[PDB]
RNA sequence: UGCCUGGCGGCCGUAGCGCGGUGGUCCCACCUGACCCCAUGCCGAACUCAGAAGUGAAACGCCGUAGCGCCGAUGGUAGUGUGGGGUCUCCCCAUGCGAGAGUAGGGAACUGCCAGGCAU
RNA sequence: ACUUACCAACCCGAUGCAAACUGCGAAUACCGGAGAAUGUUAUCACGGGAGACACACGGCGGGUGCUAACGUCCGUC
RNA sequence: CCUCCUAAAGAGUAACGGAGGAGCACGAAGGUUGGCUAAUCCUGGUCGGACAUCAGGAGGUUAGUGCAAUGGCAUAAGCCAGCUUGACUGCGAGCGUGACGGCGCGAGCAGGUGCGAAAGCAGGUCAUAGUGAUCCGGUGGUUCUGAAUGGAAGGGCCAUC
């Protein structure tokens, strides 16, 4: 609704990337989690990207 | 004219109108109306009773009235078809199973308190027996 | 709530979690003055193994009954004791006070030695 | 610590040939003294509360609890949540420290000072009192206060009865009517 | 307003009573809360769903002090 | 073997609540102290540690007590599957099932494992 | 602050009412196990060929309507 | 599309029958470890009142649950804090529910992770709404394909709009 598509990318250089959306309104800072990157077989970090 | 101040729900269905009566005696007078019939009293049929049986007793001792008309019944208009929603609620009504105590009295002697019964029973759509307390 | 309806409050959700695993739990019971264990089978109704500073045996060796240095007694005597008759493998049961101090004690010591949990 | 040493040497024999009680156990304890500022008008300013938070903490040698609004209430128009005062439960050292302070030279200094009611007790033997003023207190700085407060005073005790919670404060010479 | 809804049915209720034979994984109960509570050998899904973790019979009864109703799995 | 107490269960109010009485050697509790381990959106209240001057006041356990909860027949009543019938909005008969409420009454739990104190 | 031929929630005792109330609770029905007798497999699977998807009245249980309709809408025979 | 009743104590069950709600929210309002326990009434208390905050008693979940209803919820699913990313990737015994397309529940296995001393718990949120098939096209990745051959375009496959 007033809530946006991201798409969170991997650290590791391979092209994986997670999917998720935020409130950009109230959270304006790029998000930034360690998720499973299925490519590297490791949990790296993974950072804010345009959808 | 007797109505609940407020309800859960506006409508109600239909149902049916089985069983014999709960509160078949006289628990707070020395005299009581009892329904032998089985039939529904509207508000208005209950004042109508409770009217003529006061004005009997002019005004002197106590009067009980044991029924409540809790029922809302819905009737649809003239020049109106079937369906497009239930009717629009108009009255009240309380079921009337045989054995219920309609009417209590106390305070007067059991021959005016028979006439004052007479007098109320002729308002009312369903035959009714004139009742005593009872020990036990 | 008071102390103790408050505490077996707080011990229900594991001891549920327990039995529903069906393990044989080393039940730590603490008091000011003394420090119990008891090994107790799945089934709950029956004791295997059971040491504390109520013992003769144990509390002749101690300087006061109610402290850390009981606690680590206590510990090392159900486990010898749990030992000699086998049991090896348990689970801790706090008992709806804290994984600490005396019970902590108490906890070290059955680990060093030699009960698995 | 004086006043607790005055409680266990003079107060508890006072109390236990009063009432004739079987054990020293039964005898009325202090158990606890409660500060409150009901400050209420910290919605408009909420630079208002920690002024109040401030002043308290001066009376009481501890960091008060900002206390918040537990449900929403039209008449006052406040919101679940807010902080609308704060509060200081003293147990101990504190508590007696604090007792003293306020029997021997708070109570004294109050503006026209007569006596403190003996009939503001719970029905269960605990106290309750209201200071106007908190300049009372030597604590807080005439020069220094932005406004002048009042707070709540609360002796919670372990007297069964209003009779033997009136007794308990009487024996510390408390200055009632 | 104006009445006139009604949501899908959702099929919820007893998939096995008591002393059926069931394997590992079958669901025994469909509900919305906890009607029902995981005895021995029975598992709590997300939707509060009952399933059997062993095989054997299902097994209903009321235990605990506040008078609960349990579904377990007896090996048969 | 008996009495008392602590722990962990079975059972889940015939087991609970209230009222009265009662217990501290041991156990349990309150309790004493707090710099520290650890703790408080404040507070050694709680959590926690080091203890033993005091008390069974509270709590807790035990004993008593039908004010309340709770359990609860028998008989009748309500309903209802099948077959039949009437004056068919509602009933009745044959047969099988048979409540709920109320009544008499019951009732101040019962029980297992381990440990500790005391006594013979 | 004091007081009144008024009204009066809660609480206690008494009396009813409920599709969207339940500290109770059937008869039936339904699911599962075993067993006999009976029944031209009545059962399941796969494959060939369909028709049919306007129903009606009567009984029982209901919604709607006026417990109006040879009314209307479900269930079940 | 979701919830309750009608609905006849398994499921399902109609009407322009009776009542309501959804077309979102949340990086914490998710995970875990540790802790905590409401509503309401009576009594007392500076300003302060029927109702703000404080203390005691009764009460015992009637409160609360981001939102409708119903079922749940104290071992809390309710409320707080510390650390965190399991709002994991591949799979999946066995089930539920559908004419179908589908939709749902799921222990367990592998890799890797967070929390906890540990047993363990975590594949989003108490549960049940919060939604859009296919085609065509866009973006990123790719041991695939590549119309003489090597490339390339385009196509496929995986992710996503
Ligand atoms: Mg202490
Ligand atoms: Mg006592
Ligand atoms: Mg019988
Ligand atoms: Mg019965
Ligand atoms: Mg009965
Ligand atoms: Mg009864
Ligand atoms: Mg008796
Ligand atoms: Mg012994
Ligand atoms: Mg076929
Ligand atoms: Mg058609
Ligand atoms: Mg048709
Ligand atoms: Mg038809
Ligand atoms: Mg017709
Ligand atoms: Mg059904
Ligand atoms: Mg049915
Ligand atoms: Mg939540
Ligand atoms: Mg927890
Ligand atoms: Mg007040
Ligand atoms: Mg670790
Ligand atoms: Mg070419
Ligand atoms: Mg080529």
């Amino acid at each position: 609704g007033i809530r946006e598509k991201i798409k969170l990318v991997s650290s590791a250089g391979t092209g994986h990337f997670y999917t998720t959306t935020k409130n950009k309104r109230t959270k304006p800072e790029k998000l930034e989690l360690k998720k499973f990157d299925p490519v590297v077989r490791q949990h790296v970090i993974y950072k804010e990207a345009k959808i | 004219m007797l109505q609940p101040k407020r309800t859960k729900f506006r409508k109600m269905h239909k149902g049916r109108n089985r069983g014999l009566a709960q509160g078949t005696d006289v628990s707070f007078g020395s005299f009581g109306l009892k329904a032998v019939g089985r039939g529904r009293l509207t508000a208005r049929q209950i004042e109508a009773a409770r009217r003529a049986m006061t004005r009997a007793v002019k005004r002197q001792g106590k009067i009980w009235i044991r029924v409540f008309p809790d029922k809302p019944i819905t009737e649809k208009p003239l020049a109106v078809r079937m369906g497009k929603g239930k009717g629009n609620v108009e009255y009240w009504v309380a079921l009337i199973q045989p054995g219920k105590v309609l009417y209590e009295m106390d305070g007067v002697p059991e021959e005016l308190a028979r006439e004052a019964f007479k007098l109320a029973a002729a308002k009312l759509p369903i035959k009714t027996t004139f009742v005593t307390k009872t020990v036990m | 709530m008071d102390k103790k309806s408050a505490r077996i409050r707080r011990a229900t959700r594991a001891r549920r979690k327990l039995q529903e695993l069906g393990a044989t739990r080393l039940v730590v019971h603490r008091t000011p003055r003394h420090i119990y264990a008891q090994v107790i089978a799945p089934n709950g109704s029956e004791v295997l193994v059971a040491a504390s500073t109520v013992e003769k045996a144990i509390a002749e060796q101690l300087k006061y009954t109610g402290n850390k240095d009981a606690a680590a007694a206590v510990g090392k005597a159900v486990a010898e004791r749990a030992l000699e008759k086998g049991i090896k493998d348990v689970s801790f049961d706090r008992s709806g006070f804290q994984y600490h101090g005396r019970v902590q004690a108490l906890a070290d010591a059955a680990r060093e030695a030699g009960l698995q949990f | 610590a004086k006043l607790h040493d005055y409680y266990k040497d003079e107060v508890v024999k006072k109390l236990m040939t009063e009432f004739n009680y079987n054990s020293v156990m039964q005898v009325p304890r202090v158990e606890k003294i409660t500060l409150n500022m009901g400050v209420g008008e910290a919605i408009a300013d909420k630079k208002l509360l920690d002024n109040a938070a401030a002043d308290l903490a001066a009376i009481s040698g501890q960091k008060p609890l900002i206390t918040k609004a537990r449900k929403s209430v039209a008449g006052f128009k406040i919101r679940q949540g807010y902080p609308i005062g704060c509060k200081v439960t003293l147990r101990g050292e504190r508590m007696w420290e604090f007792f003293e302070r306020l029997i021997t030279i708070a109570v004294p200094r109050i503006r026209d000072f007569r006596g403190l009611s003996a009939k503001s007790f719970d029905g269960r033997g605990n106290y309750s009192m209201g200071v106007r003023e908190q300049i009372i207190f030597p604590e807080i700085d005439y020069d220094k206060v932005d406004r002048v407060r009042g707070l709540d005073i609360t002796i919670t005790t372990t007297a069964k009865s209003d009779e033997e919670g009136r007794a308990l404060l009487a024996a510390f010479d408390f200055p009632f009517r | 307003t104006r009445n006139g809804r009604d949501s899908e049915a959702k099929r919820l209720g007893v998939k096995r009573f008591g002393g059926e034979s069931v394997l590992a994984g079958s669901i025994i109960v469909r509900q919305r809360g906890t009607k029902f509570h995981a005895g021995a050998n029975v598992g709590c899904g997300r939707d509060h769903t009952l399933f059997a973790k062993a095989d054997g019979k299902v097994k209903f009864e009321v235990k605990g002090p506040k008078n609960r109703k349990f579904i377990s799995i007896e090996a048969e």
